[PDB]
């Protein structure tokens, strides 16, 4: 599926880059698209948790 | 309860610098060259 | 003329009252501080370079780019096909969070980070466009881009 | 010897009372101060363009 | 405890004069040719 | 070095001795020069340079001891400047470094 | 195979350039081709120990 | 026990004197040519 | 025993004139000829 | 055998030069053909001593 990678992360608003290369930004109240919904968001760490279980972090090569 | 002023006296120094703090903005600036 | 043994003693006592060696120890303390003070708590950011293709649809998002305190990154603007596009003129806010110098003529941008964290927008009118295109400029992550090309639709 | 000594443990003491360590984790809470300056309440908004 | 007071004062001016050391920002600079 | 000119490539990163001189000459692939039309640097606070404005050769000087900084040079046939990280305070000191362009 | 030589030992960060000409950074989270994962990036003595258990020094004609 | 502080002092005179003694440092002189 | 500290005095005074004697070294001239 | 000789010492490392011309740098942790490995740095006097007993100081005619 289309991995997504923290592009920016603050307090609040983040925004996301899909692996095919497309542009998203969401919160916490938002429906995120093949997740369900945005459980958690931290700054901190940079995690962002999903109503899926799932969990979208920063690149491991790009950090 | 003196303790209590000199907080309050330090932490109103401090309020009263994060006022001075926030409640400037400057503006914009437009750059035209040919 | 033990009296003048003592006084050569005491002169040099006097005359030289610190230590080579202790010196040599308060020269490392003096590096050791200096180096805990250059030292920057927490990991600095990756070093990396991006080339983004624009999509200058209404309907679509503005692009972002991150950045970190006191480093100049350069953004490039070409064409589709990549030809070195320039750029006319700019509209920029918060002047005291990002430096700038911009060649009048060229097409590239050095913009340098004078704020820590406060993020800002740029808009920028390029020569033959009727449209100009707006970034977004955020300081303060683990990813620092030295040079973001930008390949526009037109 | 002793007097030698302490007198140079005491300069270098008055001279840094601050060990590197503690220079690191005060910078470590100037700019976590930092970030709670820049830190800014709400939800933030979301750019766009619109015909 | 008595003594410690004096302790704090030159702990503190140690640490005022560090921090406006990292407040300064130094100035990109640009230089031309021919 | 060869430098790239790929975004993913890394960039480089030059060890710094301060308060010495630091020569560096710039050619291309071919090993000829390429002239430096400008270059831009930030905290002049940390790294002094001169550069005379019709050579590739470029003086550095390491002011400060442990301030890494960021350098951008525009040649006088490249649209892309070559973006490089210097960094003091290493076991070794290059002197002078020959870097190699793909252009 | 790659064999990896220093380039910059800082807090947080290291550069290595390995036997082939390729050069890199590298984080202490983080794999590394060869070695496994990052263990331990020392500030001091110039040490980079990994999670399969080896040392990255420098040349020894290149100290 | 009592002389040592004032022992002390005429080591803290040499000590804010290396800091000077060492931080301060000159530029370059380049040289040009014709 | 008033005789330790005067013979430092005077010890120290040329002490000190001797130690600046050595720190000053002047450039060399240079001339020349047509 | 090789001949080397100094033509600078200071604390930290040794500057030695062979007698066909070839010279170098050597530090505490290193090796060097035909001494072994440096032992000890002697800073005073311009002496360098190795592994094999071995201490090499400045020219007799560099004196």
């Amino acid at each position: 599926r289309i991995i997504y990678y923290i592009q920016a992360v603050i307090p609040g608003r983040a925004w996301l880059i899909g692996s095919n290369g497309s542009t998203l930004t969401v919160r916490e109240g938002s429906k995120i698209p093949g997740y369900g919904m945005v459980k958690l968001i931290d700054s901190l760490q940079g995690r962002i948790l999903t109503s899926s279980g799932q969990v979208i972090k920063f690149s491991q090569e790009d950090s | 309860q003196q303790e209590i002023q000199q907080r309050t006296s330090d932490m109103l120094t401090a309020a009263t610098q994060l006022v001075q703090d926030w409640k400037q903005v400057e503006t914009q600036v437009y750059t035209e060259g040919t | 003329e033990v009296i003048d043994k003592k006084a050569f003693k005491d002169m040099t006592r006097n005359l030289y009252p610190l230590n080579p060696e202790q010196v040599v120890k308060l020269k490392q303390i003096y590096e050791t501080s200096e180096y805990a003070k250059a030292a920057t708590p927490g990991t600095p950011p990756k070093p990396t370079a991006t080339s983004q293709f624009v999509n200058l649809s209404p309907g679509s998002t503005p692009p972002v780019i991150r950045l970190s305190q006191g480093f100049v990154s350069s953004l490039v603007f070409l064409d589709s096909t990549g030809a070195p596009w320039p750029i006319a003129a700019y509209d920029l806010g918060d002047p005291s969070s990002f430096n700038i110098q911009w060649d009048k003529t060229s097409n590239t941008l050095m913009i340098q980070a004078t704020k820590l964290y406060n993020y800002g927008n740029l808009a920028v009118r390029l020569r033959g466009l009727n449209t100009p295109v707006m970034l977004t400029l955020i300081p303060g992550q683990k990813a620092v881009d030295y040079r973001v090309d930008l390949r526009v639709q037109g």
